[PDB]
């Protein structure tokens, strides 16, 4: 299962 | 960061004339993932060529199988051809049977 | 032994026309579950092996989210890192992304790890503690400040302590006829005469998995380095590994020579002799 969030660099 | 590419080619089994096997060619440690492929009989491009996801190593280096179902003989010469920015021209790699 | 999950992340913009390019791999040690691939015509993750295939909607339709999700956030950063870098619209960037967790031999959390790269190169990384950022250089450090006041961190300890390491013994259990299964090396050696005096004896290791083995050649029962050849571990194209080690010898004393084969799926190492 991937993570949920991505936050941008 | 360029880093050229690395290239094995060879088969699935080991290689026996008229019995059907997977021609690989396995192009490693690249940089950048854009890359021209072609599996080659007798120097023409084979078009039924399949490849792995890209994927790659703890370096950041790129990976890519390229593949075909295909019948050894005798006579029939395989090659994988590699074009990449890092390369002049494109590298072609004969298959060597015990390789 | 341990067992890991890992996805892996591909973005290469497009500065001729539209988005980028972007390919994401799932893996469970050395085995492809899902993937997803931005030119691909179904715009969903699709499964990979057939041990996947087991879940429902729900699971398809959430992963599908997520990889869009993450495929937008690399969109965004290839345009913050340009910036970062003062690079023209004109070239083609990459940004790459690995992460996942193992768990070990108790079957509990060993390690997770978040590793995120521009242009082939370390950018930042989540340390061992999961506390703590690795920023190769400024761009990075800007990242990593943004980072701690957003506790990217903590979001990512939760998930790589928690959601992958159940998932991930979840699909060891649903994919355990192959994921859990060893599959020892078939071994044999050839023998190539070089010229009147010398001979290559090559060691063969085919059919393997996992992808981890050690082939060594040893002269008289001591190591050698001098006069051998050790190819990089390649795909047999079918779930399996190959990997081959040679020596060149003087002909008639290809007895002395062992290859020495280390793999999970040997209870003791197997010894190879001409
Ligand atoms: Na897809
Ligand atoms: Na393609
Ligand atoms: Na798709
Ligand atoms: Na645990
Ligand atoms: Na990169
Ligand atoms: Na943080």
């Amino acid at each position: 299962k991937l993570v949920v969030v991505a936050v941008g660099v | 960061i360029q880093r050229t590419p690395k290239i094995q080619v060879y088969s699935r089994h080991p290689a026996e004339n008229g019995k059907s096997n997977f021609l690989n060619c396995y192009v490693s440690g690249f940089h950048p993932s854009d890359i021209e492929v072609d599996l080659l009989k007798n120097g023409e491009r084979i078009e039924k060529v399949e490849h792995s996801d890209l994927s790659f190593s703890k370096d950041w280096s790129f990976y890519l199988l390229y593949y075909t179902e295909f019948t050894p003989t005798e006579k029939d010469e395989y090659a994988c051809r590699v074009n990449h920015v890092t390369l002049s021209q494109p590298k072609i790699v004969k298959w060597d049977r015990d390789m | 032994g341990s067992h890991s999950m890992r996805y892996f992340f591909t973005s290469v913009s497009r500065p001729g026309r539209g988005e980028p390019r972007f390919i994401a791999v799932g893996y469970v040690d050395d085995t492809q579950f899902v993937r997803f691939d931005s030119d691909a015509a179904s715009q969903r993750m699709e499964p990979r092996a057939p041990w996947i295939e087991q879940e429902g909607p729900e699971y398809w339709d959430g992963e599908t989210r997520k990889v869009k999700a993450h495929s937008q956030t690399h969109r965004v950063d290839l345009g913050t890192l340009r910036g970062y870098y003062n690079q023209s619209e004109a070239g083609s960037h990459t940004v790459q992304r690995m992460y996942g967790c193992d768990v070990g031999s108790d079957w509990r959390f060993l390690r997770g790890y978040h590793q995120y790269a521009y242009d082939g190169k370390d950018y930042i990384a989540l340390k061992e503690d999961l506390r703590s950022w690795t920023a190769a250089d400024m761009a990075a450090q800007t990242t990593k400040h943004k980072w701690e006041a957003a506790h990217v961190a903590e979001q990512l300890r939760a998930y790589l302590e928690g959601t992958c390491v159940e998932w991930l013994r979840r699909y060891l259990e649903n994919g355990k006829e192959t994921l859990q299964r060893t599959d020892a090396p078939k071994t044999h050696m050839t023998h190539h005469a070089v010229s009147d005096h010398e001979a290559t004896l090559r060691c063969w290791a085919l059919s393997f998995y996992p992808a981890e083995i050690t082939l060594t050649w040893q002269r008289d029962g001591e190591d050698q380095t001098q006069d051998t050849e050790l190819v990089e571990t390649r795909p047999a194209g079918d779930g399996t590994f190959q990997k081959w080690a040679a020596v060149v010898v003087p002909s008639g004393q290809e007895q002395r020579y062992t290859c020495h084969v280390q793999h999970e799926g040997l209870p003791k190492p197997l010894t190879l002799r001409w």
